[PDB]
RNA sequence: UCGGAGAAAAUCCUCCGAAUGAUUAUAACCUAGACUUACAAGUCAAAGUAAAAAUAUCUUUGACCCAGAUAUUUUGAUCAACGGACCAAGUUACCCUAGGGAUUCCUAUUUAAGAGUUCAUAUCGACAAUUAGGGA
RNA sequence: AACGAGCUUGGUGAUAGCUGGUUACCCAAAAAAUGAAUUUAAGUUCAAUUUUAAACUUGCUAAAAAAACAAAAUCAAAAAGUAAGUUUAGAUUAUAGCCAAAAGAGGGCUCUUCUGGAACGGAAAAAACCUUUAAUAGUGAAUAAUUAACAAC
């Protein structure tokens, strides 16, 4: 009697929600399932609150914010951390680095050039087709001056031969500063190849800090290279030989289908007949049949045959 | 009659098969299980039967469980026990067709 | 007390079905579902069945 | 009702002088009991 | 009125001694239903530290209560479950007193 | 029943089992629900539904239904559009 | 005969009802897997398809045969002895057969308020004590 | 020469869920008298048990946490001690128990639940309590239970 009650529905729901996200002793569903800013950013509040003209917009309810502006502050403040919630969403940190998790850092952009009107943006989790991704995008990351780069792309789940490998797309090296032209190209760039119906693949864009200039002689590839058996590449392994020059700082990411511009490559260049895959269902389950199914249908013999047809044994 | 548990926690339990049956809501449906009409419990989906406490959200419609639940002592929410069933296979796998 | 009586397909079908109707009320007419025809149609009263 | 009984595990905690009696050490238990049966199960449950 | 072993029927005090009480209450006890005594506070006392004495101080290595709880010599089976908990003091309706 | 009849010396078949029920020749003995046809008018129609069904009968039932009947209506019957001709076989029955 | 409730899975154990109606947005077909169950009967239901653009909401029972009503689809029980013989009551000491049976106040102790003019126990004697013996 | 309805023959080997009886040896296994329906409770059918043969694989004891309950059984990961179990084919009999000891409920009986028993040894005689793994020949032996117990300051 002496705690006040809840008046309203929405009072209990916002505490039981909290009260669900705590671990409990009983068994649940979940279990199995800088100040000088503050000071500039106060200031800067003041004004637009004292602006008469944002009291009327907002009385009216006509006001707006433009969303270019909010992306790129958002960009600077969060979005490093924003970005990693959807790198471990998707899987890319445990997929690639065996569940090591690294900030990204260096607001990455890249996008497909389509003609020369306009370019078709990569953001994280975009969906590019395969015709939209032919030839190799334009890429733009604020590097500043020295600092010498690698560009590293990679389908995470087009391997056709074995699992944890991945195809190289194509890889950049020794990419100084901003100019991306000025890098090695170790692996010419190939356009995606996602087989037919195998469901949506991830592709992802990593760039890694360069301290010193390194050789990867190892890494070139021949330039066109249409072999799938050398453009078998793990990340893991790669990075761990690189680790002492090689920092990641970039992601960029989308899903992608199969298309007939798929079909193409793998005649025209890969020169191999193109793999086609459809999603089976498990097999239902019935239980082991009775000689005599006391008090069952008569569908219950149709159940457990196989052909349709009639059969005559010796007739 | 023989209202009870039919199916216990830790036990395989295939699409529709029954897990209890009661006259009142002794337990209440969880995941991947459904309601009948006369308030038994059957999986809807293929493996292991979890029973688990939670806590009680009820239809905002419902005049009768909102006034109750708005009339609990703002210090805690009552609670229920739930039946759950953890699926125990992927929904499916890819397979090679045809190659042209 | 209450009878059973049977609404008839008023779509030109011969399809009707039984329902119980309360002795005061009027003759019940309601809409249903009609396999012949694959539509939702007026069904009407035509016979009395039992009185139950 | 005559049912199964369990036995509170103090019985099976010995004392210092029941090492003495029997000669037993806590330490270097046996590995190999000899068992021999010298009462009937006629008249005992099942 | 139902009484237990051990209860105390009615109760007496004033400026008086035990010799005093002890002939009536003695001679009211006697005509009570089930065995009675008359009890001053240290008789009472007296009674209880005899019975505490007695288990300290017995040489008998064997005890009832050792051997039902043991199981010893298979004794259960002509034991009742209560047996456990009364430990041989009380049979019945009836108190032994000079059972340890 | 008849074991042994008088004219012939043979076993009778019951022939209110032969009008209630089929045999396929795998051995499995068919039926209607009873009460399928009654009182539809206060059941539900899960209810009805169950009674339209044919069911197939137990090993004691599908016992006692082959005494009551001879060898002749045991036999292959080979009819030309049979509805049943796919249920008097047996398939990937492991027992 | 069946349903609800206590004892709690026993009872000639204790209660309330039902042989229901009301309410209507009318509530299809088809089909995995299960419950319950001697048999019979009775329950729940994913997926798919089809009507529409939320299920019917309150919360039960009668088989087979045999008769009905129709344009295929339906309806027939205080068959309540409620697994239901299509339709049959008394009586027998005139009897018969096959069997199964059977043939509370005393009395003795313990206690002792009061009776006994006075005085518990000469003679009796409340409240009680005795594993004390008897007689729908 | 025993009439509520004569006697004889025949129908007729009437029928009898009832009483009585049912003829060599040896070996092996073995229920239980439980649940259901019945003009059914002196009977029968089904389940359940038991059993014979066959198929192939886990069974029995135990069983953590953990749920389900309210705040000793149900379920049964791993192990361990052990050898049974499931399914197919065929088949009767049985479907009134008795007594001891526990827990209850009607109030000593009368019911329900759980355990045990059917000596040739012991408790005097003694179906049911206690000692006792089968069956043997021996003028061997160690043992088990084992009706006895030792008047007042
Ligand atoms: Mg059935
Ligand atoms: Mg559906
Ligand atoms: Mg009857
Ligand atoms: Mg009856
Ligand atoms: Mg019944
Ligand atoms: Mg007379
Ligand atoms: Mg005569
Ligand atoms: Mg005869
Ligand atoms: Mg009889
Ligand atoms: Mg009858
Ligand atoms: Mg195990
Ligand atoms: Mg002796």
């Amino acid at each position: 009697e002496r705690l006040e009650k809840y008046r309203s529905f929405e009072r209990y729901r916002r505490r039981a929600e909290q009260e669900a996200r705590a671990p409990h002793w009983w068994r649940t569903y979940r279990e199995h399932f800088r100040t000088q800013k503050l000071l500039e950013r106060k200031h800067f509040l003041r004004e637009l609150r004292a602006n008469v003209e944002e009291e009327r917009a907002a009385r009216l309810r006509t006001a707006s914010i433009p969303l270019e502006a909010v992306r790129a502050e958002w960009e600077r403040t969060c979005g490093p951390y924003h970005k990693q919630r959807l790198a471990e969403y998707y899987g890319l940190y445990r997929d690639l680095f065996h569940g090591a998790t690294f900030v990204p850092w260096v607001p990455l952009h890249v996008a497909y050039a389509v003609g020369e009107e306009d370019l078709i943006p990569v953001y994280h989790g975009n969906e590019v087709t395969p015709t939209e991704a032919s030839r190799a995008p334009e890429v733009t990351y604020e590097a500043d001056k020295d600092s010498l780069w690698t560009l590293l792309f990679i389908n995470l789940d087009g391997h056709l031969l074995e699992p944890d490998a991945e195809y190289v797309h194509w890889l950049l090296t020794n990419i100084p500063s901003n100019r991306v032209a000025e890098g090695q190209e170790t692996c010419p760039y190939l356009p995606p190849f996602p087989a037919r119906g195998s469901g949506f693949h991830r592709f992802a864009f990593l760039l890694f800090k360069q301290d010193k200039p390194i050789n990867f002689s190892e890494d070139t590839r021949p330039s066109p290279c249409y072999q799938l058996a050398q453009r078998t590449f793990r990340t893991f392994d790669f990075y761990k030989r690189h680790q002492e020059a090689m920092t990641p700082a970039g992601l960029a990411f989308f899903q992608c289908r199969w298309d007939d511009s798929v079909t193409h490559t793998f005649h025209q260049l890969l020169d191999m007949r193109e793999p086609v895959f459809e999603f089976v269902r498990p097999p239902p389950y019935h239980p082991k049949q009775k000689r005599f199914p006391h008090e069952q249908p008569l569908r219950y013999l149709d159940r457990y045959r196989d052909s349709h047809e009639p059969t005559y044994g010796i007739y | 009659k023989h209202y009870g548990i039919k199916k216990m926690e830790g036990h395989y339990v295939h699409a529709g098969n029954i897990l209890g049956t009661q006259r009142q809501f002794r337990w209440h449906p969880g995941a991947h299980v459904g309601l009948g009409r006369n308030k038994c419990l059957y999986a809807l989906e293929e493996g292991i039967v979890r029973y688990t406490k939670d806590v009680y959200v009820p239809n905002p419609k419902n005049t009768e469980a909102v006034d109750l639940v708005t009339s609990l002592p703002k210090g805690a929410v009552l609670y229920k026990t739930f039946v759950h069933v953890v699926p125990a296979k992927p929904e499916g796998t890819f397979k090679l067709v045809d190659m042209l | 007390k209450t009878i059973l009586v049977k609404l008839v397909s008023q779509a030109g079908t011969g399809f009707s079905f039984n329902h119980k109707r309360s002795r005061l009320r009027e003759k019940l007419s309601l809409l249903h579902y009609d396999p012949i025809v694959n539509k939702k149609v007026l069904f009407v009263e035509q016979k009395k069945i039992r009185s139950l | 009702k005559f049912t199964k009984s369990r036995i509170p595990d103090k019985v099976f905690q010995p004392k210092p002088e029941d090492h003495e009696k029997y000669g037993g050490d806590p330490q270097n238990p046996h590995k190999l009991h000899i068992v021999t049966r010298i009462r009937s199960t006629k008249r005992r449950p099942y | 009125t139902p009484v237990k072993t051990g209860c105390l029927v009615v109760e007496m005090g004033g400026r008086c001694e035990f010799e005093e009480v002890k002939g009536i209450l003695n001679q009211v006890a006697h005509k009570l239903p089930f065995p009675a005594k008359a009890v001053s506070r240290k008789t009472l006392e007296r009674m209880h530290q005899n019975q505490r004495e007695r288990e300290l101080n017995n040489q008998n290595p064997w005890t009832f209560e050792h051997i039902a709880t043991a199981n010893m010599f298979g004794i259960r089976k002509f034991l009742s479950p209560y047996d456990l908990t009364q430990k041989g003091r009380y049979w019945g309706k009836f108190y032994m007193p000079k059972r340890v | 029943l008849t074991y042994c009849s008088t004219r012939k010396g043979k076993r009778k078949t019951v022939k209110s089992v032969v009008h209630r029920f089929l045999r396929l020749h795998s051995g499995l003995w068919l039926r209607r629900k009873a009460g399928y046809k009654k009182k539809l008018w206060k059941k539900s129609t899960a209810r009805k539904k169950r009674l339209r069904e044919f069911v197939f009968c137990s090993k004691t039932q599908s016992k006692l239904l082959d005494k009551m009947t001879t060898s002749f209506w045991k036999r292959r019957n080979w009819y030309a559009g049979d509805p049943y001709q796919m249920y008097h076989d047996r398939t990937n029955l492991r027992v």
